[PDB]
């Protein structure tokens, strides 16, 4: 009952993290202030979705081994998600934060990011041209972290079985066939793949800038990203 | 991991 489709969604939507209010610096963008501001953009949003992974009904029930593991294998991707979410109405745009909206072309003074803008921009244009819900969001969102990498394998199951249970009752709320229900579902899972390819080379993009010492890094994405 | 698994026993 807890995990009803209609209770789950609405405590995904409760448990959304809140707007990390961050601003451009007066100055105009280097590579390093602008990585500087992503990360330390990033570190914040890491605080906050340990929060909101702890909130998802069942989860702090895994083993401490999964919930670790979990977390550490989609955080990129999450962080992503969320970035393509908060600017899937603003073409051309990568709304990081409310007061940190950047251009595609703004990307230029950062070395090989400009590439990682375009897939995500681009891949924000298909969630775009298939008008992604609110609803639908949440539910992908929290499928990226428990499908992510004894009894807590089965709980995991059984909690990401009750989270595509979710998606599946937010699409059909739309009321069109169960032949377009399928193709909707297809279409939205089938681009999780750009997405995981973006945060793969966001990764090793971060990586890099971390050993050629562009930018330092510190607290939990200093952690996370220590640990591979 | 001791960041993340402070995080994730301790609320905030
Ligand atoms: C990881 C990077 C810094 C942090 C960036 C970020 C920061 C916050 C956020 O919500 C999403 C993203 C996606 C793009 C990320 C960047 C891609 C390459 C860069 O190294």
């Amino acid at each position: 009952d807890a995990l009803s489709p209609e209770q789950l969604v609405l405590t995904l939507l409760e448990a959304e993290p809140p707007h990390v209010l961050i601003s451009r610096p007066s100055a105009p963008f280097t590579e390093a202030s602008m990585m500087m501001s992503l990360t330390k953009l990033a570190d914040k949003e890491l605080v906050h979705m340990i929060s909101w992974a702890k909130k998802i009904p069942g989860f702090v029930e895994l083993s401490l081994f999964d919930q670790v593991r979990l977390l550490e294998s989609c955080w990129m991707e999450v962080l992503m998600m969320g970035l393509m979410w908060r600017s899937i109405d603003h073409p051309g745009k990568l709304i990081f934060a409310p007061d940190l909206v950047l251009d595609r072309d703004e990307g230029k003074c950062v070395e090989g990011i400009l590439e990682i803008f375009d897939m995500l921009l681009a891949t924000t244009s298909r969630f775009r041209e298939l008008k992604l819900q609110h609803k639908e969001y949440l539910c992908v969102k929290a499928m990226i972290l428990l499908n992510s990498s004894a009894d807590s394998s089965r709980k995991l199951a059984h909690l990401l079985n009750a989270v595509t249970d979710a998606l599946v009752w937010v699409i059909a709320k739309s009321g069109i066939s169960s032949q377009q229900q399928s193709m909707r579902l297809a279409n939205l899972l089938m681009l999780l793949s750009h997405v995981r390819h973006a945060s793969n080379k966001g990764m090793e993009h971060l990586l890099n800038m971390k050993c050629k010492n562009v930018v330092p890094v510190y607290d939990l994405l200093l952690e996370m990203l220590n640990a591979h | 991991h001791p960041l993340l698994m402070r995080l994730l026993h301790h609320p905030s």
